[PDB]
């Protein structure tokens, strides 16, 4: 749209007057523009490091030109299948991308990583290599695949106004990890059988890797410590995860904000600007390394017009010309609101509008009041009065109760007298229409205006309606042709009436926002003013309309999705390995990975975003993934070989090294940016990163030397007795 | 006719806006502020509904007034408010006080 | 199996390639929105009654408009609240998924059906219906570098030339205007119509 | 009428209103003098005319209030636009009785 | 759609004025709520005798 | 088909698992009614003008 918008008025440039610019205030627009381009950034660069690290280990050209070329052509293939499913590009459905590269780059190494050895046991065979490796290989590939999927599925299964955000995660990872196994059967097996195939250099791992091969299995012997650290570290994440604070999509700086400044009822136009200024100047003189602009606006009500409210679209720089929080459109915010709410004698106030949050987190409730009988405004205002007075009173808990600016303001009444002036032969209609008219404008009809039709109103001059000692000044002509004043037929009286009248679902209501502030729960606050809400006199109902709306509704309990997922991760496990046993061996990692990143997401300021979820699954998975892989190789270098007790977990666990080390230092090393951002979209980029990072190196090594005590642990305990 | 009013105008509009609920005809009908005429009483006094209606009609009714310090003020101005004019019957006892 | 494509490549060097333009195409014209929608639709009449007042404004249409709204699918609630600057807002809040056309619609049958009870005032002054975000997409800054004409020149030029486009666009939902476009003003006076003996009548 | 007293009275407001109608290309208008405005209102390639004509429609109903009284009498019409298509039955009278 | 018919039905008891009932008179949905146990327990009942 | 499964039924068995636990599911937060949408949809117009 605003592609559109902006050309329009392309069209139009070209023949406004003079010296006439179209300025560009605040734009919410670029933001989504930069930042999903900040994102493509990420894949497009990480793509790099991923060809790094797959040398390193690989050292050659067309040999890592092979598993570099896969993600993507993978991705590629899931933005097709996005549009195939009626999806659009976006954070979500990019993160997803990202976190999902892991599941790419992993994929390939693997196969290659595999067809890597098996020529160091054939001499010198590109073609039987590739193809030996696949088969003692394939079946694998495609189970793994259709099990990770329950890693991400039961997720974007629980909706509301959430859920929808869940599914586009979801969506784009099953798939996309389907074309990973796609190009796994297709182009990665071919294709590196055509272009496959320093003392103290190369020697570093293989050395390093006996010592691995070796502190293996002698562990947890004559000291069965190991097995027990397990449910130390395990009872180590459930302490941390209660501790570690909740939250749907972290707030960031899109490059702009507004901010209110609704004076008191009854205020002037003239003073309204006043605040209005000052707020222009402050930002202007102060944060002017900040604010490039400031679209002053008095008179403009959010919720309706008025000469009391106004608002201040602020409009800061490139971001990269503002480094460090303290130009975050957090900070600059935060100061600037306690400059006000100084030296303004009105409720001024700056704030940064949370991205995706048409209402998901606005943090606190709408609680609208209704009179629910015959009751009336007075009353009414009253019944409120009490239940924001008890608000007052339990502040115990974090609470700021209020309503909103519909504080009653003086009026000026007229009685009419329909006697005094019928007997006088003034009519009632020639008054009304001069009081009205010239007190309240009267549009009579249409003029026009250079050939554009325009409105035209007849109404009083300003200086001649402006205190009540002027309605002295219209008299009207009677049927005798005496000019007739109204105070002949009138009496005015100052009283209090409403400037607003709200209504809620068609009865008079009255709302009252609040928050539980950080401390309590927002469901207690909730119960809390329900409760209070039920001693308020006789006829007032009341309700929730907003965020509140959607707490008591759309909370579709995770755990208890993400069980049917350990039922489904586990009946799959045991469909591949045919053991009702074997499957624990790799279900038993998922702490592993989830311990390091319930760390540094404590060790970070960070919270239970989304985006920590997905670098949680991608990790929870994952790390379930390289663990099959050894775990398979075990039953197998046992059950179709000539070994078996730990001589099944020796080349098992051997052999998972390169891959292993080489994935997760392929993934870490390429989230690297993630993790320490810029500031264009950071917030996202830094929660996805450090939790994603800090609970891959937390599952990588703590993990190496951990599933082999698994299978073993599992199984062996399992033939006992 | 007097809980008839009470579903009508303090229960059929929820009902009718609730989920599921296509449309909600009512059995009885809201309170109207019924006026009787009497022939002969009318005659008694030169008048016709017509003249009747013509009162109703400006004795009860609601009528815009402007703003003292209105929209547009002169460069000072400090007192800005509404200017509450003519008003509706809300009782019944008006209704019947009008003067004919 | 693999087999296939291992023996003969080249086959598999273009589904990939095939595979690539997939996405090289659906992202010529996949949609980069924002982010996904969430927020339920809402509609919006909104009447207005020159310098009317509140409980004036609202006890003459606002009632009368909402009496009227019913069966209207998936609504969760609506309310009304309006301003005694003359000036009625009704936000309905349709559920989620509810197809926005069709609400907008819904809504305008009801309110058809009062338009003949409102005042001639609320009516001419234009009532509207509308199906956008509250929240603004953007702002439009014009300003005149000369000082060659001035704010109320501005609004002006601005309504009578383009708002017009704007307002019609398909996406541009709403249009709200940082000020007003002309009209021929009848400033009045009383000690004058006093003297020649008349009144705004 | 004629032109000015038709593109001033009518297809102008009339025209300041279709705002708010969703995929709209372009919109012309006509003002001749015998009292006729058409006003069509092509629209992007497959958007369902079924729903386009409703706004349009439906947005007209909110000028009328500033038409004036003789137009809003004759009604405008809306409708889809086809100027010539399936068959043209015509009935004539050839035996001079019968007139236009 | 009964379910929030009641749910509403509910919230505008307390406000009744003084003794006031909601008897509920003709209502389809009872038979339903029947015609549904039947065939869902013919269906156990099915299982059970193959 | 058969000659796996039969040799290898844990996954069989697997299969027969899930297709229960996934439906069955849908029988917590699926619909439910007397007859599905049956009877055709209609439309009326009223008109009302004084007797």
């Amino acid at each position: 749209t605003a592609a559109a918008i902006r050309a329009e008025l392309a069209k139009m440039e070209p023949f406004f007057p003079s010296g006439l610019k179209i300025v560009y205030p605040y734009d919410t627009t670029p933001f989504v523009k930069i930042s999903i381009h900040e994102v493509v950034k990420t894949l497009v660069e990480a793509i790099i490091l991923v060809f790094l690290v797959m040398y390193l280990f690989l050292q050659n050209f067309r040999a890592t030109l092979i598993p570099t070329i896969a993600v993507p052509v993978v991705l590629l293939g899931t933005f097709a299948v996005l549009a195939a499913f009626g999806f659009s590009i976006n954070t979500l459905t990019m993160f997803g991308m990202v976190l999902a590269i892991g599941l790419l780059v992993d994929d390939a190494i693997v196969v290659v990583e595999n067809v890597e050895r098996v020529m160091a046991e054939e001499g010198l065979p590109p073609k039987e290599a590739t193809r030996k490796s696949m088969g003692q290989i394939q079946g694998a590939l495609v189970g793994i695949a259709m099990v990770l999927s329950a890693v991400f599925v039961p997720m974007a299964f629980f909706g509301g106004s959430t859920g929808a955000i869940y599914r586009q995660f979801s969506i784009t990872i099953v798939s996309a990890m389907a074309l990973s196994v796609l190009v796994a059967l297709i182009l990665t097996p071919a294709l590196c059988a055509t272009m496959l195939k320093f003392g103290w250099f190369n020697r570093m791992f293989e050395k390093s890797t006996h010592h691995y091969t070796d502190s293996v299995g002698g562990i947890l012997r004559s000291t069965g410590r190991y097995l027990v650290l397990y449910l130390i570290i395990v009872v180590g994440m459930a302490y941390l995860f209660v501790r570690l604070p909740s939250s749907f999509l972290p707030d960031e700086d899109q490059g702009v904000f507004m901010t209110m400044v609704q004076l008191p009822a009854g205020a002037t136009q003239e003073r309204t600007q006043k605040v209005l200024n000052e707020v222009t100047h402050y930002y202007l003189t102060k944060e002017k390394n900040n604010v490039e602009s400031v679209f002053a606006v008095n008179g403009f009500g959010f919720a309706g017009r008025g000469q009391n409210t106004g608002i201040a679209f602020v409009s800061l720089k490139d971001w990269a010309d503002r480094p460090g929080e303290e130009n975050k459109v957090e900070a600059i915010t935060m100061r600037a609101t306690r400059a006000f709410s100084q030296i303004k004698d009105a409720m001024v106030f700056a704030f940064n509008l949370p991205a995706i949050v048409e209402l998901g987190t606005a943090t606190g409730f709408d609680f609208e009041l209704i009179d629910q009988a015959g009751l009336g405004h007075e009353k009414l205002t009253q019944a409120r009065n009490q239940l924001l007075a008890e608000a007052a009173k339990h502040p115990d808990m974090l609470t700021s109760v209020r309503p909103n600016g519909l504080e009653d303001t003086p009026q000026f009444k007229i009685d009419i007298d329909q006697e005094k002036a019928q007997a006088l032969g003034v009519s009632i209609n020639d008054i009304n229409t001069t009081l009205g008219a010239a007190w309240g404008g009267s549009y009579v009809n249409d003029f026009i205006d250079r050939g554009r039709v325009k409105k035209v109103y007849v109404m009083s001059e300003a200086k001649y309606r402006m205190l009540p000692d002027d309605i002295g000044d219209w008299y009207v002509r009677a049927a005798d042709g005496q000019m007739v004043p109204f105070s002949a037929f009138s009496s005015s009286r100052w009283e209090y009436g409403s400037p607003r009248l709200e209504r809620y679902n068609g009865l008079p209501s009255m709302e009252i926002l609040g928050q539980a502030a950080p401390g309590k729960s927002t469901g207690e606050a909730m119960e809390l003013m329900e409760q209070l809400a039920s001693k308020l006199p006789t006829g007032v109902g009341y309700d929730w309309t907003g965020m509140s709306y959607q707490e008591r509704l759309s909370g579709n309990q995770a755990p208890s999705l993400y069980a049917i997922s350990l039922i489904v991760v586990f009946l799959c496990l045991a469909a591949l390995y045919e053991s009702w046993s074997i499957p624990f061996s790799v279900m038993l990692v998922v702490p592993l990975g989830v311990i390091g990143a319930l760390l540094a997401a404590t060790f970070r300021g960070l919270t239970n975003d989304v985006y920590f979820q997905v670098g949680l699954l991608t990790t929870i998975g994952l790390s379930a993934k390289n663990a099959i892989l050894i775990v398979e190789f075990a039953k197998d270098l046992m059950d179709k070989e000539g070994k078996g007790l730990i001589e099944a977990t020796l080349d098992a666990v051997r052999m998972r090294l390169r891959p292993i080390l080489m994935t997760s230092l392929a993934f870490i090393l390429g989230v690297m940016p993630l993790v320490i951002s810029t500031g264009a979209g950071s917030g996202a980029q830094n929660a996805v990163g450090t939790g994603v990072m800090g609970g891959m190196v937390t599952a990588t090594v703590l993990a190496i030397f951990f599933v082999p005590v698994f299978f073993v642990v599992v199984r062996r305990r399992f033939s006992r007795k | 006719e007097d809980i008839s009013d009470y579903v009508a105008a303090n229960m059929k509009d929820a009902i009718s806006r609730t989920s599921g609920v296509g449309d909600v005809q009512l059995f009885g009908s809201q309170y109207a502020m019924r006026i009787w005429m009497n022939p002969n009483e009318l005659n008694k006094f030169q008048l016709t509904p017509v003249d009747v209606i013509t009162a109703i009609k400006a004795q009860n009714a609601q009528v815009a007034a402007g703003q003292l310090g209105g929209t547009p003020p002169v460069k000072g101005q400090q007192l800005n408010a509404s200017i509450i004019a003519q008003t509706r019957l809300t009782s019944t006892e008006e209704f019947g006080k009008i003067l004919l | 199996m693999p087999n296939f494509f291992i023996d003969r490549p080249i086959f598999a060097w273009v589904i990939a390639i095939i595979i690539m333009l997939a996405g090289g195409l659906a992202i010529l014209k996949l949609p980069v929105a924002q982010y996904p929608t969430i927020a339920p639709p809402a509609v919006t009449i909104s009447a207005s009654y020159p310098g009317a007042d509140a409980k004036t404004v609202q006890d003459t249409v606002t009632q009368v408009i909402e009496q009227n709204m019913n069966g209207i699918d998936n609504l969760m609630y609506m309310s009304s609240n309006s301003d005694s600057t003359g000036t009625v807002q009704i936000t309905l809040t349709f559920e989620s998924g509810t197809d926005a056309d069709i609400a907008q619609v819904q809504v305008q049958n009801k309110l058809q059906l009062a338009m003949p009870l409102l005042p001639q005032e609320v009516q001419q002054q234009g009532v509207s219906v509308e199906k956008s975000s509250s929240s603004f997409l953007m702002v439009v800054g014009v300003i005149n570098t000369d000082g060659t004409m001035t704010q109320e020149d501005i609004s002006d030029y601005v309504a009578a030339n383009m708002k017009d486009a704007i307002s019609r666009t398909s996406g541009v939902g709403d249009v709200q205007l940082f000020g007003s476009q002309y009209a021929m003003r009848i400033w009045m006076n009383p000690n004058e119509l006093n003297k020649f003996q008349l009144t705004p009548v």
